[PDB]
């Protein structure tokens, strides 16, 4: 079981039993080689073959809220936020465009893990992930060129979404002999053939969301905490209240 | 080698940035067009170390600084390789221009492919300010739209 990678998650742990509960919360999660608690900087370093989502969710269902801050050797991990590039008749009027996330981690000289999550698709069903030639999302999936690699495990979206009472979600933990260096810069696409393409006022055939595969900070590689902003005006705030 | 980043963001600012570079040694040519910006003004324009936005600005890290230096202007010698200074905007809030850089590269160990491009809501003080702050971000304030640099053509 070489497919292990190290990840660091920030979780508050400055209470009497905080750590013990985390230790407890993950005790049954198969696939975890080790946990390290740096109580000082309140960070949990985790060695495993598990999907980051698994770690983050197992903890959520236990009230503990963890925030991943790094994963893998530097330059061994990537992230791809999956968004739609047009609105569908089946989407909701006031929705944003995010639909899923592909968190990539290299675990072998030639083998990377893919923690694919989809939360909130309007049409239940089996979606298909694949990596496309280009990381150009200027014209949606069209501007991404031909397929670079097609995954086979489907992404079953039938579970109920915490977002909407009738939205769906899914997840799938794939693995491919694709090194991270050939992945970054390209695009990750998840799409399904629409059940009724007839109802979309456009030549649209598939319901798809994608994103360019970006570089993610490796374990202990990024310590940015906050960031620049301005404002917080009361006179500005009033004008907004009386528009 | 060609790259491109599409700038989006819930701020009404949006646009596209293109990169061209024949060989690692030769300079990269940056081309850009961005609407939604304030009219007749200057806006910061940096390349962050990561493209990961799973946590916004934070997950993106600081300005891509492979050579461990301080914040500066594209002109200055001492600068983060991701310091593209300020882009000017016409009377319609549209910034349109191009330039060449010798530090920014689409090839080799310092490739910016996969990292993100951002445009701020304020003017970049190019590190010519007082504060330590100035030598870090340059005080360009908030960042209304960004994007990941991806391979293309
Ligand atoms: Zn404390
Ligand atoms: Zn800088």
């Amino acid at each position: 079981t070489n497919d292990t990678y190290e990840a660091t998650y920030a979780i508050p742990m400055h209470c009497e039993n905080c750590v013990n509960d985390i230790k407890a919360c993950l005790k049954n999660v198969p696939g975890i080689n080790s946990l390290n608690f740096d109580i000082e900087q309140q960070i949990m370093s985790v060695e495993s073959s598990v999907a980051p989502s698994t770690i983050i969710n197992t903890l959520r269902n236990c009230g503990k809220d963890a925030i991943i801050r790094g994963a893998g050797k530097p330059n061994s991990s990537a992230v791809a936020i999956l968004e739609t590039f047009q609105k569908y008749t089946i989407d909701q009027k006031k929705d944003t465009a995010v639909r899923g996330l592909a968190r990539i981690v290299q675990v072998g000289e030639n083998k990377t893990l893919f923690d694919i999550t989809v939360n909130g698709v309007p049409e239940a069903g089996n979606y298909h992930a694949s990596i496309h030639e280009k990381g150009d999302v200027s014209k949606g999936v069209e501007s991404t060129g031909k397929v670079w690699h097609k995954f086979d495990e489907p992404i079953e979206c039938f579970n109920e979404s915490d977002l909407g009472k009738n939205l769906y979600s899914g997840k799938t933990f794939l693995s491919a002999p694709l090194p991270t260096w050939q992945l970054i810069g390209r695009s990750f696409v998840i799409s399904k053939s629409l059940n009724h393409p007839e109802n979309e006022p456009s030549s649209v055939k598939d319901y798809s969301f994608l994103g360019v595969i970006a570089r993610s900070a490796g374990v202990w590689e990024n310590n940015k905490q906050v960031c620049a902003c301005t404002g917080k005006t009361v006179w500005e705030e009033r004008k907004d209240a009386l528009a | 080698v060609q790259a491109v980043a599409v700038l989006k963001g819930d701020a009404g600012v949006s646009g596209v940035v293109k990169f061209e570079q024949a060989s690692e040694s030769e300079p990269t040519t940056v081309s850009y067009e961005i609407a939604g910006n304030s009219p007749n003004a200057e806006r910061g324009f940096h390349i962050f170390e990561f493209g990961d936005a799973t946590n916004g600005c934070v997950s993106a890290g600081p300005h891509f600084n492979p050579f461990k230096k301080t914040h500066g202007a594209p002109t200055d010698e001492v600068r983060h390789v991701g310091d593209m200074g300020n882009v000017k905007t016409d009377e319609n809030g549209v910034a349109k221009g191009s330039f060449k850089d010798s530090l920014i590269k689409l090839i080799g160990p310092t490739s910016v492919v996969g990292r993100s491009v951002v445009i701020h809501a304020g003017q970049d003080d190019l590190g010519k300010g007082d504060t330590e702050e100035s030598l870090k971000t340059g005080n360009a304030g908030p960042r209304p739209a960004c994007g990941v640099i991806g391979l293309t053509n």
